């Protein structure tokens, strides 16, 4: 099967195949909770597929750790739902009891290193866990910055920028473009009150202003709603309606959008720039909403591309099964094939990462390795200065646990047999400098960069006065007589003329008077 | 001593307990390379206190006919060490098999059984929410006796999890209500840097919308008096109070920011305000004891109303005495019980003695696990069904709908697992040599204050209350950290307002003139 190869040495993989916002998080009738009736995720199966090709790799590739068997021990997490028995089955002996003891540094668990989860509570749960052991944990989409706390997560790395990299993506094209108004709007959860504070805290000091930020409800795409949630998301719609900010910047699961952006379609809304958080950047199938490219432009913030050679071709013990999967990713697997693999080189550098940590660890030649019992702890030592090359890029990880992977914003199309995700720029993250900004198609007539900001600029010699809470949002006042305003010494309130010099009704400097 | 020696006791049933019975020294801050064992050498009184709490509440039990006739409860503690990994390696270990130090991974445990009945939890919300989780997958029904955060309400995440304290919503909707008895509209919003300083002021702010308070103004205060930017910011916070025209602040900070913050306002004299405190910063030693706290103005704030529990000390000195006596030794979880002296720390703390209802909400804790047991056995006065041994999942179901007679009072688990409670409303007459505090009322769920008896600076009711509404010949224009009220302009002559909701004034045609706050012009 899919889910299990035996081996020397066992990679654990936690992977959410199925997911939904609302599940049984507890033990249900005493079993534990059965994951198959959440739908299906495709990029989650993705993912799964990116390391099970990662690991047929490194067998075949005898420089890497000859004559030593890499296998994996692949177990679906459910969203927050099916977090502790993959742990508990990953750390157990191979009775599956898990004695409690003083000291671990001799105990050989199951498995050597986890892949870890997708979501940031999922991650941190497992973290909690395996911070007993000191089993390493590498994460590969899990952003939140907490994670970079080393006296709470002494185990846990990631193979991606984190939150803050992201947000200040966000914030650089947005003054790029010179977006002073903007809307947030964020799900009913910790993903996105988190990041919509972090986007609120980064804005206050930039000199952008939200009109306002407001919180979607966990609906699920096949459960009819409620006529009070139909109301909600009107309510939502029409304040979206009625302002004059254009930029939309979302933070939400792909889950909670199918219904908002279909009301946004019969609401004949259009003419705004949605700014997509990862979480649903390159997820074909709110893509495959056909109409919705009447809405406007669409641009995600999300991993560069990496093109991984032969995985393309290659896509072609409870909650260890997925039937389904295959089924839904055979009818996306065009656009798949078309889209550039780019949180799947995550996935990939973890394995790898692994596999070079314990190629160092036994001490292998080219040639051999001496085969010895291996305790997770060692091989978290090693993970920490693994330094090498995969597919033309250092994989390293700073001190806090991050590689630091280059960010791209994209722009989504329609049109077929070339990208649905075109990348438009280019964010490096250890420069912090967003660079080599493309050409956007916008929906604007002649292609002009569509606006929005609080109020117009000045005329010359006009002082703004402020109106409401934000900073961004004035009036403008002509300079009375005898007064003039130099721009570079206030803005809010006129200069003054000399004794001997006087000034028109408005004007940058005096002139001199008897 | 021999005192490492009693926290475990044999019984038919027998309870967990996660208590902060020990702290490490600070070199363990460091990151973990080995998976040695951690050391906790360094002692905590507070933790002995709660775990005598529990002690004696078994005992009580264990004695008397009213619960769990003809069976014995049992106990074993552990000290968290306010730390995740020795808080994980307990919590483990209390959900191993009966007789057995391992756990197991199965996929069904239809047939499970684990060494513990229910655990009565930790003493901090961190720990709370760590070990919530695990403990809750297995429903294992779960008491704190102090973890208040919002976020453990949540049934779905949190299903097993239950406390004998009050959430902190209850006591910001008290502080909501007290708000609005005075008409207290208009406020300023204040809290500490850490999680909880924020926390609290996210769920007042939440609260202030739904019931129409304007909160006017909000921020983060330092408890780092040597930070000389974040003094900055307290300046400049202090300096936008004064600039808002509020007249009321809310202040969820810990003691000492509040102390940092009313130093500097002593020495740079600010002006007078009305305070609300909270749980955190109520009867504060060094707040009070600020040299010319005058210059403050009114404190005020809600506390919790703990029952009685007289006999405890004399039980403590009793069990301190029972573990010097050399011939006790015929009848480790914590190093320094066995050191510690006898005299001077169960004399002088529990004379100090927030930690006397913390007592009591553990006693209370043990209370309800074991009338929910006696309910799951269907025990008679001198009967219980004990054909069967009860699971852990099995008091969950029963323990939603139950009461529970600690002491004197009566309690209950609401639908979210947090007990019903009153509080007190406790105001500052500091115009005495030394300030005092008097009891102005009560909260019970809704508000009675005893008007009778409150002081006011100039003697009458201090004010802050911004418009809404506004005359149809007023202009309307916002103000507030949300869009919540209006201050009203009354348009000037020559100028008329075309409808009554606008948000500018026209001027007049040439022609023509107007009087003030005229919806027309006149030739
Ligand atoms: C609470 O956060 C969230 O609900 C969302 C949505 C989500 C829910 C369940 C499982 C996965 C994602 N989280 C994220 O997007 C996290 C960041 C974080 O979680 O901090 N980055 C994942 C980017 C690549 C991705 C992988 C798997 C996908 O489906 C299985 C998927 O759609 C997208």
């Amino acid at each position: 099967s899919d889910f299990y190869l035996p081996g020397d040495y066992l990679l654990g993989g936690l992977f959410s195949l199925h997911a939904n916002m609302k599940g049984i998080v507890h033990l249900n009738f005493l079993q534990v909770p059965m994951c198959k009736e959440y739908e299906v995720k495709v990029i989650g199966y993705n993912l799964m597929q990116a390391m099970r090709f990662a690991v047929e790799e490194i067998n075949n590739d005898s420089s890497l750790l000859p004559g030593v068997l890499l296998g994996y021990e692949i177990v679906d997490v459910c969203y927050i739902s099916n977090n502790v028995q993959p742990v508990l089955y990953f750390l157990a002996h191979e009775d599956n009891l898990l004695p409690i003891q003083e000291d671990y540094s001799n105990y050989s668990s199951r498995v050597v290193a986890v892949i870890g989860p997708d979501n940031s509570e999922s991650v941190m749960t497992v973290a909690n866990f395996l911070s007993l052991f000191l089993l390493p944990q590498i994460t590969y989409s899990a952003i939140s910055d907490e994670l970079r706390d080393k006296v709470r997560f002494p185990a846990l790395l990631r193979t991606t920028p984190s939150a803050d990299h992201h947000i200040e993506a966000m914030v650089q094209l947005m003054l790029h473009f010179r977006w002073n108004w903007i809307i947030v709007l964020v799900s009913n959860d910790t993903y996105g009150r988190d990041n919509g504070q972090l986007l609120g805290e980064r804005v206050a000091r930039r000199g952008i202003c939200i009109a306002f930020q407001e919180t979607l409800p966990t609906l699920q795409p096949n459960q009819n709603m409620t006529s009070e949630e139909r109301q909600r998301l009107v309510t939502i719609v029409d304040k979206l309606q009625q302002s004059t900010a254009r930029v939309v910047v979302v933070f939400s699961p792909d889950l909670t959008l199918y219904h908002f952006f279909n009301e946004v379609l019969r609401q004949n809304f259009t003419g705004a720039v949605w700014i997509a958080s990862e979480s649903w950047a390159i997820d074909p199938v709110l893509h495959n909403l056909t109409e919705l490219r009447h809405l406007g432009t669409f641009l995600g913030i999300t991993i560069q591309s990496v093109p991984i050679p032969g995985f393309s071709e290659f896509r072609e013990t409870c909650n260890q099964e997925c039937d389904n999967c295959l089924n839904a990713t055979l009818s996306f697997n065009t656009i798949l094939r078309l889209s550039g693999e780019r949180v799947v080189y995550s996935v990939y550098s973890a394995v790898y990462a692994v596999a070079h940590a314990l190629h160092s660890l036994l001490g292998c030649d080219k040639s051999t390795c001496t085969k010895r019992v291996v305790y997770p702890w060692q091989l978290l030592e090693e993970i920490w200065k693994v330094n090498f090359t995969l597919l033309d890029h250092q994989i390293f990880f700073d001190p806090q646990g991050d590689v630091a992977l280059h960010l791209e914003i994209v722009q989504w199309q329609w049109d077929r047999s070339q990208n649905p995700f075109q990348s438009v720029a280019s964010y490096y993250p250890l420069q912090r400098q967003l660079k080599n900004i493309q050409d956007i198609s916008w929906h604007t007539i002649n292609n002009t960069i569509p606006m929005s900001m609080c109020s117009k600029r000045c005329q010359s010699g006009q002082k703004k006065k402020p109106v409401g809470i934000h900073v961004c949002c004035f009036e403008c006042i002509d300079c009375l007589p005898g007064t003039f305003l130099n721009h570079t010494e206030d803005e809010y309130e006129c200069q003054a003329c000399p004794n001997n010099e006087w000034s028109y009704q408005s004007e940058t400097s005096c002139f001199k008077r008897q | 001593l021999c005192l490492s020696q009693q926290f475990k006791a044999q019984g038919d049933y027998i309870l967990g307990g996660l208590f902060p019975l020990g702290s490490t020294e600070e070199a363990t801050l460091n990151q973990r390379t080995q998976p040695n064992s951690i050391p906790c050498n360094r002692f905590s009184p507070l933790g002995l206190f709660l775990a005598m709490a529990m002690k004696m509440a078994v005992e009580e039990i264990n004695n008397g006919s009213a619960l769990l006739p003809g069976l014995r409860l049992g106990y074993d503690l552990f000290d968290t060490c306010s730390e995740p990994v020795v808080t994980m390696k307990s919590s483990l270990m209390f959900l191993a098999k009966v007789g057995s130090q391992s756990i197991a991974a199965y996929c069904n445990y239809t047939q499970y059984q684990p060494r513990v009945l229910a655990v009565i939890g930790p003493h901090s919300s961190e720990l709370a929410l760590i070990t919530g989780k695990f403990f809750s997958f297995f429903l294992m029904p779960q008491v704190s006796y102090s973890a208040s955060m919002d976020r453990l309400s949540d049934r779905e995440t949190f299903p097993s999890f239950f406390r004998t304290v009050p959430s902190d919503r209850v006591q910001l909707q008290a502080v909501v209500t007290l708000l609005q008895n005075f008409s207290w509209n208009w406020v300023a919003a204040l809290g500490s840097d850490d999680d909880y300083g924020r926390e609290g002021l996210s769920i007042f702010s939440s609260l202030a919308n739904a019931r129409g308070i304007c909160i006017a103004h909000e921020g983060l205060v330092p408890q780092h008096d040597t930070s000389g930017q974040q003094l900055g910011k307290v300046l400049d916070v202090l300096r936008q109070v004064n600039q808002s025209k509020v007249q009321v602040v809310v202040l969820f900070a810990s003691a000492r920011a509040v102390y940092s913050l009313f130093s500097y306002s002593i020495h740079h004299g600010l002006s007078p305000k009305v305070w609300v405190a909270s749980e955190s910063w109520l009867t504060s030693d060094l707040v009070m004891t600020l040299p010319n706290i005058a210059r403050v103005g009114t404190v005020l704030g809600f506390l919790q109303r703990g029952a009685l529990l007289p006999e405890f000390s004399h039980y403590v000195e009793t069990h301190l005495a029972l573990a010097a006596d050399p011939a006790f030794c015929a009848s480790q979880r914590c190093p320094r019980c066995d050191d510690i002296m006898l005299q001077n720390l169960s004399s002088g703390l529990l004379q100090n003695l927030q930690l006397h209802h913390q007592i009591f909400a553990t006693y209370a804790a043990v209370y309800s696990v074991a009338q929910a047991l006696h309910n799951t056995l269907q025990c008679n006065v001198s009967h219980c069904h004990v054909s069967e041994h009860v699971l852990p999942w099995q008091l969950l179901e029963n323990m939603y709908n139950m009461s529970f007679h600690a002491r004197d009072l009566t309690l209950q688990f609401d639908a979210e697992g947090n007990v019903d409670m009153e509080y007190d409303l406790k105001m500052w007459v500091w115009q005495s040599p030394t300030p005092v505090l008097h009891t102005v009322g009560t909260f019970n769920g809704t508000l009675q204050l005893q008007q009778s008896k409150m002081y006011w600076p100039g003697n009458q009711v201090p004010v802050s209350q911004c418009s809404r509404q506004c005359k149809d010949g007023q202009v309307r224009r916002v103000k507030g950290f949300h869009s919540c009220c209006y201050d009203c302009v009354d348009c000037k002559a020559g100028s008329y307002r075309k409808h009554p909701d606008d948000f500018t004034c026209t001027p007049c045609n040439q022609d023509q003139w107007s009087p003030e706050k005229s919806t027309a012009c006149l030739p």
